[PDB]
């Protein structure tokens, strides 16, 4: 994601199609350097982009959230018991064991 | 006197935005892009991309432009 | 979630719940040693008892036995006395209640004095509603005409010539009901003359026990409310002995 | 065995952000910006099959 130097707005997101206006506007506030993704239609499929699109959530507490509602309906979260799920899921040798 | 309970945590969703279409085509005129209106004001010299004030007739915009690519080295 | 909804107390939550609950239960104690229907109830206990007909273990929960007999005589001296001074009646009626308060009586003869004083009550307010039915609901008088000529009367025809003579075209029509009327009359004067007081000083207490009730009833349900974690937390460790969790702490909550 | 989610749920749950997820999963050309503005690097390999 690239942002203005003057007004420190969001002058593109993340994984977004890049377009002629897009690239003009970042290209008016002073960049010179840009990259993309190298993505084929038979050998490099872009499944990774596709999926973050579809996903609805934005960082680590709300995807924790939707974790514990997923595995727990009907209850409402909280961050430590979100976070001690999560450890304890597969991170925990008391209830993950891969002998 | 009370205690405070736990916190309860929410999110939003993302509501990514739609692509644009950008329907253009280039026969003749090498300024007929499609976008909105005037459907095209575009223009690229030197270093960087500046921005054109959006002429809505075609050939004001095609010959400006021109003007200006002659004048501007 | 239900449980979680609330949150738990501290210390100075707990001391004011305790404190008004003691309040509370004061006036409650206040408002039913004011009346003497509850010294004739323990007065005639203490006859059944002397008459080798009960025990004293069920009279008095302990004091605040010859102490607790010369108490039981003073007191039915001074009830003796209140009843032969028909002015001084409320001061020594208030006398008697503050001795009657320092006597620490059983539960269940409280709860018999309360549901006396409830049914005197409901008797009279069942003749009260039965008097606004016959000339309010039935004569079809005025409500603030009703309100000015029957707020503090309740007893004499001020509510029955009035709403029959007042030269309105559907006002003489219920001479048939004005038996009913004095009948409703007669009751309430019979319960009057039963009771020893007025009216108005009943429903007063009435209200003002009733009032003391629902703030006791309102800090216990804050307390329960608080200490159910407790209860479950208590109840967790017998979850494998043959019972429900729910029921277990269904139980711990009863506890 | 329950609801299905996004895959991506449980990477963000793994403390990574969008643009290291892209960097993981994906290649990265570089474009850039000198007259022409057009000339972007070209790996031989990337040719193939297209």
């Amino acid at each position: 994601d690239y942002i203005d130097e003057s007004t420190g707005e969001l002058i593109c997101a993340a994984n977004m199609e890049l377009s002629l206006d897009l690239l003009a506007k970042l290209s008016q506030s002073g960049h010179k350097r840009i990259e993309t993704l190298f993505t084929n239609d038979l050998d490099h499929g872009p499944y990774i982009s596709e999926t973050l699109r579809v996903d609805p959530t934005n960082d680590r507490l709300s995807a924790l959230v939707e974790i514990y509602r997923m595995m727990r309906p009907g209850e409402p979260p909280t961050r430590e018991a979100a976070e001690s799920l999560f450890e304890n899921l597969f991170f925990s040798e008391d209830r993950y064991d891969l002998s | 006197l009370r205690q405070q309970n736990r916190q309860i945590i929410s999110y939003v969703p993302r509501t990514e935005p739609a692509p644009p279409e950008h329907a253009i085509k280039m026969d003749s005129f090498r300024d007929v892009w499609m976008l909105r209106g005037k459907y095209v004001a575009f223009v690229l010299m030197g270093e960087s991309f500046l921005r054109s004030p959006a002429f809505t007739v075609p050939e004001s915009a095609q010959r400006w432009a021109n003007q200006i690519r002659q004048e501007g080295e | 979630r239900e449980m979680g909804t609330v949150e738990l107390l501290t210390r100075e939550g707990e001391i004011d719940i305790a404190k008004r609950i003691e309040d509370g239960i004061n006036q409650v104690q206040c408002s039913v040693a004011e009346y003497p229907e509850a010294i004739t109830y323990l007065l005639e206990q203490y006859d059944r008892v002397e008459a080798e007909e009960a025990r004293l273990s069920d009279l008095i929960t302990g004091f605040v036995p010859e102490l607790a007999r010369e108490k039981f005589a003073e007191l039915r001296a001074q009830y003796v006395v209140t009843r032969d001074t028909i002015a001084t009646a409320q001061e020594e009626i208030l006398k008697l209640s503050e001795v009657f308060k320092q006597f620490r009586l059983v539960p269940k003869q409280f709860d018999y004095l309360v549901n006396s004083m409830r049914v005197m009550m409901d008797r009279v307010r069942t003749q009260e509603r039965l008097i606004m039915k016959l000339c309010v609901e039935q004569c079809k008088m005025p409500k603030k005409n009703f309100i000015t000529l029957f707020t503090g009367n309740e007893t004499s025809d001020t509510w029955f010539n009035a709403a029959i003579a007042m030269n309105k075209p559907w006002s003489e029509k219920l001479h048939d009901v004005s038996e009913e009327v004095h009948r409703a009359l007669q009751k309430l004067q019979q319960i009057e003359e039963e009771t020893g007081l007025t009216i108005e000083q009943v429903k007063d207490i009435n209200r003002r026990m009733s009032i003391g009730e629902a703030k006791a009833r309102r800090a216990k349900k804050e307390m329960v409310e608080a200490n159910l974690r407790l209860v479950i937390s208590i109840a967790k460790k017998y979850t494998n002995r043959g019972l429900q969790f729910l029921d277990l702490i269904q139980e711990g909550n009863i506890g | 065995r329950r609801r299905k989610l996004p895959a991506t749920i449980i990477l963000r749950a793994l403390n990574y952000t969008t643009e290291q997820i892209l960097d993981l999963f994906f290649e990265k050309v570089i474009f850039e910006i000198r007259d022409n503005k057009l000339q972007m690097e070209l790996v031989p390999e990337r040719l193939r099959g297209e």
